[PDB]
């Protein structure tokens, strides 16, 4: 039970890298750009914003 | 015409951030910041693939920023060290305009704003090319001829 | 206007190489490379359903490769051995003129840019038309009038 419960803690945590990583890897475009704004959708789906 | 829109960064020959639209933008290769008090104080974002730190302009400079736009057309803009010619899809200069820390400056179009910040350059003859940045259709990318070096 | 992007290639009557946009690029029915350093240096691709050899540009040329485009119109056009004319899809020129040895040359847009590289001519009487390459739709193509012969 302490091994499984570690690695499971474990994997959650790596499973949440993905707001890590993942996220910026498709955010951080839309960061960058001067005057742009990102779609509705995408800014739901990431949590980003309220609305630009 | 105006050229004065850029701010230093470091007490050193490294480098400018552009206000450009909405953000103060700089290239992330070069370091040293307080050339400027907001510079002190902003909170950059940064990304790998493109070479930018990026930061929402501040409440007192929002007025000044300089215009931009996404649009390139083939022939002749400017830049600080005067002419630059964008044909065949690639930006060029003549070789000895331009070096390490001449870098994070912007490219204008004629009508006055913004199309790209320059990051480097290549010497694959005499007539030097350009690393830079641009807002194709409103999504930045970067552009680097073979074998550029970052300035 | 210059020929001057053309290189020679060996102590014979044989041909040509032009640098051409990103690439050095070659017809492949003739032979002995080295009268010109780079191309002793290359690496080449070659496809005997277009007659192409071609290597991408080494880092110290690119500024003096030709300008290229896709577009052709009908009119004239402009080689070493004057103007030649595009018409009914053919490229075409007075008899007489073109000879073994002057294969891989390029024909030029009156703009000053390359739209297709000569390969052999064909003759009927008085008519004169030519086999060449061109980049129509931004992929590789040959033209081969009936009964040509290779240059």
């Amino acid at each position: 039970v302490s091994v499984a419960s570690f690695v499971l803690l474990s994997m959650v945590g790596v499973a949440v890298g993905m707001c890590m990583c993942a996220r910026r890897r498709c955010i951080t475009p839309y960061e960058l750009t001067p005057g742009a704004t990102v779609p509705f959708l995408l800014s739901l789906i990431c949590c980003i914003r309220t609305a630009k | 015409n105006d050229c004065i829109f850029e701010v230093k960064h470091e007490g050193k020959v490294t480098g400018y951030a552009c206000l450009v639209g909405d953000k103060v933008m700089k290239p992330a290769h070069v370091k040293g910041t307080i050339d400027n008090a907001d510079l002190a104080k902003l909170a950059f974002k940064r990304s790998s693939k493109y070479d930018l730190e990026c930061a929402q302009i501040p409440v007192h400079m929002k007025s000044d920023a300089s215009k931009f736009t996404h649009e390139k057309p083939e022939g002749y803009y400017n830049w600080h060290h005067g002419a630059v010619q964008y044909s065949g899809g690639r930006f060029t200069i003549p070789t000895g305009a331009g070096k390490p820390g001449d870098s994070g400056r912007p490219i204008f179009d004629n009508k006055g704003r913004v199309v790209a910040i320059v990051l480097g350059g290549a010497n694959e003859g005499a007539r030097t090319a350009l690393s830079v940045v641009t807002w194709n259709k409103d999504i930045v990318t970067k552009i680097t001829p073979e074998g550029a070096e970052e300035w």
